[PDB]
């Protein structure tokens, strides 16, 4: 239940307590095996989000998952982040 | 006493064993006698003029690197390479002199040729996913493929050449650009291919037999009118004098003939006709070549086209459109194919070239001399400068009002 | 091809200069004409070159440039000279102690209003080979708007007001002027290309080291005939493999500057990037003795150099566009039979400029801009061969950026 | 929509490389960057639009039933009056109509295309606005 404070952090800081081999077995096979042991009765509804988020975030070690997936542009050209307008 | 005479002629059969002494040693240990024979008996005058033969041709082959403590009488022992003929290759070397072994000796002849390290891999693992650069190995196996010994170390090399040139030419198809034929290896391969182009039939238990089916199944898939623009013709255009026109490999030479109508065969199969027609290089370009290849005056250049043609044959006999088009152009080629052999020596086989030619001449003629008994206005070559409609009466007096050739 | 098909029924057309055989007879077949890959490629210029590409009897395109209008058998003695001399001359340290070889080019003009040449197409002006390796904005900028004010026109200042600005020029302003030029200009990319296209360092080395002492021995040639290759965006070099060939054969007979309308204080142009090709470099080792050896190998061309190019008619017309042929062949015996390169530049000068602003700084900075470089007037026509090449690169090759530079003589590149 | 699938993804790992299909997700995607009351909500699903088209063109190395799957819902969500979509689909309307532009891009789909959005933008009862926008593209 603290996995889903309204405190972003304090629940990010229980999801890295959580996805700690510790608490959570590093590897992605044992990782998901806890996962199935680790349902909460009442979390049905957001089980599957938070699962989906742990399993995601261990992809953060694969050193190709920030790489980009493709390196030959069809079309290539200046490529800068675009702005947005984000008025209340 | 009698070899004196000529001296030049006799190189060649030594090129060739330095050629082909890697499958039999006593070989090349047979031409390194002969050579001692030369250097003992002739006056170093004329052997001069072609050191400069010996020491590059020296360089080939050369550049590789019961019984127990108990006295028992031994009874066994009692009732009783290569690599020592390169000891006698530097002997005899060191026997002829500086001046004649500095022979072995401008552009540089490598510049680094792709300026642009596109070939490269990116090896994964579980820490890291490191990225290795594969191009710079690339002219090191070019010249390892190329030449090694150890049939079981050359072919491996040969193998991995095999394997990363279609890892490579699958990633040069990935990120093409607008300019040369997106030049990723275009110009790096109009480079690269002709020794592996010769590796597809050479002398070997193994990379024979595997690499021209390679390249079999390369310029098929290489003659599609997907696979068509301007890929097809880096390979076509490089085939086109080193398999064809060139001194040695004469099997190569029939090798690629057949490998180009076969070529061209794949393509008619899987070229729609009009992007033929629309093609540039096509079959009246590969007329034209032919034309100026038996036209270009020496003797490799003429035995290519006449060999190729020969070999060709077997479709374009088949050929019936093109041959019903070409006909006054292809006889009057082959005359000047017969008029430039009998000026010059007959010894060379594109005479029986020549006489293949003629029997496919008369051969299409009589499947269709009926075809050519009428005046047809089929395109003119040069060879008749009469324009009308072509007949076959109409070759058949130009060859008689031009008999009585000087050749 | 076009009125006429592709035949050798009239003739086999075959490329003009080609049959230069010394006494062998040439081949019948001989590499001719048969094909044409000719497309409308005329770059633009005073001579409108253009490049018409022959596909000859290989069908194998063979580009041709075709100049414009003057004496341009000029450049046709001009290279045959070159190839004469040069082809043995100083190809290697035991081949100078033979005299033999030096990389050179032919030219065949067919009339004093036309002139055809050979369009290599595997070449490029230095200034295009480095145009294209930096960052071209760089290029575009740094050469566009940092380039005539702050180095050239603090030389200077003003165009036409140009020279008289020079007039008010001097040694010193204009060394830091150079030194601006090089703040004009960038540095040490011409080592980025040349390592982007070097596999082997020391192939590389030994090729391009030999392309410095080319350039070089090209430069002083250039200072005995006083050829108009003001810029380095006249210098070519083969983007394959650095191959030379003379450019603007315009001025002969000490007449790089002594009619030119902008002052061209070069005796040899001596771009910082030549310099910079490798820092540790000091262009005091290598070349130096080969130009050493090559003024050693000077001894008896003047009986026939000064017997050939004024064999014919002395160089006609060559510089009363840009005079006697007798006073022609008396600077061409002067810089010849040993001479101060101070004193010809300066006698150069001014012949001609002596009307131009600043004629004397310029015959003195001709002399010499500072003390080291002034000295170059005592050893006046005639000294020793590493006396005479260290003065022309020290006292001559410097103060050309160090007096005055015109902004069309490219001093920064 | 087919009865092949072409949407795989082979999830990077140490040593597992997970493949999954992404194809069957593509219409409730697409319903959710259209509808999508959150803006991080509707935000996040066009931006994954954006990286997943830009993922198939990449996979372009004959799918015209994808294609006119995407059509549709480039329409509707370009003419988005709130910022943020159409914020989205001006760099991404040119950035597709340059991908489109290509001589390799001129078979069977562009083309198509084209004449399916911009009439469709127009022949809409309502969304004028919309037929604007497909006048300028």
């Amino acid at each position: 239940q603290g996995l889903i404070d309204e405190n972003p952090g304090l629940q990010l800081i229980i999801r890295n307590f959580w996805s700690h081999e510790t608490r959570l077995p590093s590897n992605t096979l044992d990782r998901l095996l806890a996962l199935n042991s680790l349902y909460s009765p009442k979390i049905e509804v957001h089980f599957l989000s938070l699962a989906t988020n742990f399993l995601l975030e261990m992809t953060s070690m694969s050193p190709d998952y920030p790489n980009p997936m493709f390196e030959h542009p069809l079309s290539e050209c200046e490529f800068q982040e675009y702005t947005i307008d984000s008025d209340w | 006493n009698i070899i004196e005479l000529d001296v030049r002629a006799y190189v060649p059969a030594l090129q060739m064993a330095f050629k082909l002494g890697l499958s039999y040693t006593p070989l090349a240990e047979v031409g390194l006698n002969a050579l001692e024979e030369w250097s003992i008996y002739i006056d170093r005058h004329v052997m001069q003029p072609y050191y400069k033969d010996i020491l590059p041709c020296l360089d080939g082959y050369l550049k590789t690197s019961f019984n127990k403590v108990v006295l028992k009488h031994l009874k066994k022992t009692k009732n009783l390479s290569l690599e020592e003929i390169r000891i006698r290759v530097v002997q005899m070397l060191g026997s002829l002199g500086g001046q004649i072994n500095k022979n072995l000796l401008m552009m540089k002849s490598y510049v680094a040729w792709d300026r642009e390290k596109r070939l490269s891999f990116a090896v994964p693992f579980r820490e890291m996913k490191p990225v290795i650069f594969l191009d710079v190995f690339l002219p090191r196996v070019t010249e390892l493929a190329l030449t090694a010994s150890d049939r079981q170390t050359k072919v491996a090399a040969c193998e991995l050449l095999h394997s990363m040139v279609m890892f490579m030419l699958g990633k040069a198809t990935q990120m093409p650009e607008g300019g040369q034929g997106a030049p990723p290896m275009y110009q790096l391969y109009k480079r690269t291919f002709p020794v592996l182009l010769r590796l597809a039939c050479d002398v070997d238990q193994v990379t024979r037999q595997l690499y021209e089916p390679l390249v079999m199944q390369l310029i098929h898939w290489f003659t599609n009118n997907k696979k068509f623009e301007s890929q097809d013709t880096v390979a076509l255009l490089e085939a086109i004098l080193d398999g064809i026109v060139d001194p040695v490999d004469s099997t190569l030479r029939d090798f690629c003939g057949r490998c180009i109508r076969e070529f061209l065969k794949w393509s008619i199969k899987q070229i729609t006709p009009q992007q033929q027609e629309k093609s540039p290089v096509n079959t009246k370009s590969l007329f034209k070549r032919l034309y100026s290849l038996a036209l270009h005056p020496n003797a490799f250049k003429r035995l290519g086209a006449s060999l190729a043609f020969n070999n060709i044959y077997r479709e374009f006999r088949e050929e019936e459109s093109l041959v019903e088009q070409f006909v006054f152009e292809a006889l009057v080629i082959y005359m000047e194919s017969l008029a430039l052999a009998h000026a010059d020596e007959k010894s060379l086989g594109t005479i029986q070239q020549c006489c293949d030619a003629i029997d496919h001449l008369c051969r299409i003629i009589e499947k269709k001399h009926v075809s050519l008994n009428k005046a047809k206005k089929r395109r003119l070559p040069r060879g008749f400068p009469p324009s009308a409609s072509l007949c076959l009466l109409d070759l058949v007096k130009w060859l008689l009002a031009h008999c009585g050739r000087p050749q | 091809m076009s009125d006429f098909k592709v035949e050798f029924l009239r003739n086999e057309l075959e490329i003009p200069g080609q049959y230069d055989g010394r006494g062998k007879p040439l081949p019948e077949y001989h590499v001719r004409i048969a094909g044409f890959d000719e497309r409308v490629t005329v770059m633009a210029s005073l001579r409108r070159p253009k490049r018409i590409i022959i596909r000859g009897h290989d069908e194998r395109e063979h580009p041709f440039l075709v100049k414009g209008g003057e004496d341009l058998r000029q450049d046709q003695r001009v290279e045959q000279l070159f190839q004469v001399m040069n082809g043995i001359l100083a190809q290697d340290s035991a081949c100078s102690q033979r005299a033999l070889q030096l990389r050179t080019y032919s030219v065949v003009p067919m009339t004093s209003r036309l002139g055809l040449i050979e369009w290599l197409e595997n070449t490029v002006t230095l200034k295009d080979l480095l145009l294209n390796t930096m960052s071209q904005e760089e290029k575009a900028a740094y050469l566009s708007d940092p380039r005539a004010p702050p180095c050239e026109y603090k030389d200077w200042l003003d165009v036409g007001a140009y020279m008289l600005m020079y007039k008010g020029a001097n040694r010193t302003e204009t060394v830091t002027s150079f030194r601006k030029r090089e703040s004009k200009v960038p540095a040490d990319l011409l080592k980025r290309a040349f390592v982007r296209m070097s596999t082997s360092p020391e192939a590389f080395l030994a090729l391009r080291s030999h392309f410095a002492s080319s350039h070089a021995l090209i430069c002083i040639s250039h200072w005995i005939l006083g050829i108009g290759d003001r810029h380095l965006n006249n210098f070519m070099v083969a983007m394959e493999t650095g191959g030379v060939i003379g450019i603007d054969f315009g001025h002969a007979f000490g007449s790089a500057t002594q009619f030119l309308p902008v002052p061209e204080l070069m005796p040899f142009r001596l771009t910082r990037q030549f310099i910079n090709l490798m820092l540790p470099m000091k262009e005091t080792g290598l070349m130096y003795s080969i130009m050493v050896h090559a003024l050693r190998a000077f001894r008896s061309d003047p009986g026939l150099l000064t017997n050939t190019m004024d064999v014919f008619v002395k160089e006609p017309s060559f510089d009363w566009k840009n005079w006697y042929p007798r006073q022609k062949i008396c600077y061409a015996k002067r810089k010849l039979a040993g001479a101060n390169p101070a004193v010809i530049t300066c006698d150069e000068l001014l012949l001609g400029h002596e009307k131009a602003p600043a004629f004397r700084d310029y015959v003195a900075v001709a002399r010499g801009s500072k003390d080291h470089n002034i000295r170059a007037q005592e050893p006046e026509s005639g000294l020793s061969e590493e006396t005479q090449v260290k003065c022309l690169m020290d006292q001559a090759t410097d103060p050309n950026i160090l007096g005055r530079t015109w902004e069309g003589w490219e001093p920064w590149m």
